[PDB]
């Protein structure tokens, strides 16, 4: 309709996928209480490329961005399972786990371990 | 499967119908809204995360988002009760809401007992949602009644999945579309339901979507509605503990 | 009311039926869970707060908690559109979901513009729920169509309720049980519905309870589902702004 | 069955109404950032009686209890209307309001001002 | 003594206690006192800046709106208090026992006039 | 010159590329690389400690699980890789395009031999 448009044609700003991913993982890195080297060990960058994520945006199409999508999914599952309680989400990553056979953040340092941590959280979800 | 061969399960395949109920997480979109600045950016971020998830089975895509989600995620590394990690995952639910809460409460303790050191808060306040849906299959099995009931205890084992997982593979190869079975966690001995195929659903939308508040401690798991006044339904750890350890297939 | 007298009031009273939809708050029980230590203590606390609330009308008691809540709370001190502070409150809803979101988005800015200085966060992330319900009355009026539509602009005025409030009192004394009317805030000219009596509901179960995530800033009000993927539905302030001020009966 | 009955029997708590109310208003006072005398002016007692609430509770059916429940209801409406953002809930109370003709926390110091603030918040709810 | 603010209000409330047929128990539930403090009002006064005094001023404001609504006839002023209304979701006096109800009944009566 | 970890991993993954009918592009989508470094991998090697090294090793493990399940028949290993499965929701190589699918395909093949 006339003015149905004049602020829907108003509030239609389009964000970039690379800039949203670069913003999401840096917010997930800090909420999960991870150091940047800890972040670099999971997605496969060094500290300099993380500084570049805010001038160019983490390429979603790349393999580095795919590991970041898994890491954001790990936060996403941890937030829902632990009711958004930050001290419990960080404790889960830093505490040795009986089911995952190790500390989840140490496992996330490798590709297969990150998948195993994510698949464990994705399986607890769906059951509750 | 020795149970499928001994009970001659192909003779007992028959049409089945009924309703289901299950609990799911409800704070997924809430989580991604914290990493992000606008609702527009959040909807795009959830789309990026969708591309990295396991693929949706072809027969499950036209379903509702809540009805097709359990078909794309693999189970735990020790597999579900009637399915392993290398097989297509099943849609698990319960016949009655109280049975689904007992199954959900047990897996709240599974996450709790997985950590060597308990959660430091000692109290996790989570929010969940329950929905009901109708299902109907041309080929169904009731594991709780006729000759399978003579293997009921083996199926309802609290820490061993091998015998039910062998039965799940034999039922899947035999063309079984859905099956009922006795729940191993519900103290009222209610019976659950599992679907191999998304074609079991009879409706378009998950019905009676109900929000729930959950409280998980080291001693109990409680539930109460988030939208209406109610008294909590408590599920103590003693409903599931054996000796002082939580049972599960290691 | 001089429109009820002009506009053929009592001889247009019709039997009417349809469905409604409205937005509600869904973080009430979560709020009280922060002040207390267990779910059992929270359920008791919610009952202590119930004793201090205004009394629920006698004929609204057997209704569902979500359907009878709007009947016990009084409106703003300048009253609702068709009801005043001293009169029994009406059940307000919309015919379509887009209309209810526009009405709810306007009142998100009413709370925002009430404070002399804006909220310091500049962004309020709230969670809401939507439900649908059926209604039918034996005595119903549609303010949109026949002689009332020649007074439609006065009824849909942005910043005073006097002519609709006197019409609401005349309709109430004339025995009208529910009435439709055109929304003053919906940009797509949607129609709302108001119920004087709880007997209008045909079910007493709120249907299709849907969770929603809302984002309120100084420029827009946005909505998106909390349980499924989706694009945000934006409602900017300029859909309601007159000059640079938010209109309301002072 | 008796398994869930005995498990719920060994697990159940029967909380005191006066102890629950005393705990809830003190938790609401700290989350809303109110001083002990700001709370004293809303419920009609002095700071000496506030310290008695932790050991003897707060009588629900007394007039002090009715005012305390209205204060908890005010927090209840603010948490829902502001999405649990505490800095925004305190802001509404400490900021002059156009619709309420004064600062809400100052108005709540009197009986009619506390009801007027609560009725306004309860009316915004139900509209959205 | 000499005029004060405490001795006038306590005094006005008890003048509203009857003419409305209010018992010592019913009045105690509206202003939030024990019946002991009620009779102490007649020679100690009722503190106006109290929280009880705020509830007391609302009560005498109620008895007036009554007085101007019904001219002054107690036969109908007390009848409205104890007969259940439907504009109000209950009888007015039982509402006045609550804090939100007493304010609601006062704003209802001031709107009738 | 002298043996090193990077040259051993490079020689291992390219002997899986060939034997499986994998284009330079198809391999690129599995280990996260442009054809850029594919040519450099036989003069410089593939860094083992990198994430491309973790995915390259995961692909070699897929190739070895295929060699043990089909007895070395290349016509059997490439047929499975490109024919759509039903136990897997799609064809195996398309699944290996994503990180979760690459791990899922390897664990699926280890499950079939896990009983043999």
């Amino acid at each position: 309709a006339d003015l149905n448009w004049i602020s829907s044609a108003l509030i239609k700003e389009r964000p970039s996928a690379d800039a949203v991913l670069a913003k999401a993982v840096l917010a997930a890195r800090e909420q999960l209480g991870l150091t940047q080297l800890e972040l670099a060990g999971i997605v496969g960058v060094d500290r300099s490329a993380i500084s570049r994520w805010k001038t160019q945006g983490l390429r979603v199409d790349s393999k580095t961005g795919e590991l970041a999508l898994l890491l954001v999914r790990v936060y996403r599952a941890l937030y829902a399972l632990f009711g958004g309680q930050q001290e419990d989400m960080r404790h889960f990553l830093r505490t040795p786990n009986h089911h995952l056979a190790g500390e989840p953040l140490a496992l996330m340092g490798q590709v297969q371990g990150l998948v195993h941590v994510l698949e464990y959280l994705d399986a607890i979800r769906g059951k509750v | 499967s020795e149970i499928w061969r001994q009970c001659k399960g192909e003779r007992h395949i028959r049409p089945l119908q009924g309703r289901l109920v299950r609990l799911v997480e409800s704070q997924d979109q809430v989580a991604t809204l914290q990493l992000v600045d606008t609702l527009e950016e959040q909807a795009l971020l959830e789309e990026l995360l969708e591309s990295s998830k396991p693929p949706v089975p072809a027969d499950a895509e036209p379903l509702h988002y809540l009805l097709k989600t359990p078909f794309r995620y693999p189970p735990l590394r020790w597999g579900s009760r009637f399915g392993r990690r290398h097989e297509p995952s099943l849609f698990y639910a319960a016949l009655k809401l109280e049975t689904a809460m007992a199954e959900s409460a047990y897996y709240r303790c599974v996450l709790w007992s997985g950590m060597v050191v308990p959660p430091p808060s000692g109290r996790i306040l989570s929010e969940h949602a329950s929905f009901e849906a109708g299902w109907k299959v041309e080929r169904g099995i009731r594991l709780q009644a006729p000759p399978f009931s003579d293997h009921e205890a083996a199926l309802t084992d609290i820490a061993d999945y091998r015998a039910p997982q062998e039965l799940g593979s034999a039922m899947r190869s035999a063309g079984v579309q859905a099956f009922e079975y006795r729940s191993a966690r519900c103290p009222e001995r209610g019976c659950n339901v599992a679907l191999f195929t998304p074609a079991a659903f009879t409706e378009k939308r998950p019905r009676n979507l109900t929000p729930w508040l959950c409280e998980t401690t080291a001693g109990y798991v409680a539930f109460k509605p988030a939208h209406v006044p109610g008294s909590p339904k408590i599920f103590s750890w003693e409903l599931f503990l054996v000796d002082g350890k939580l049972p599960h297939p290691a």
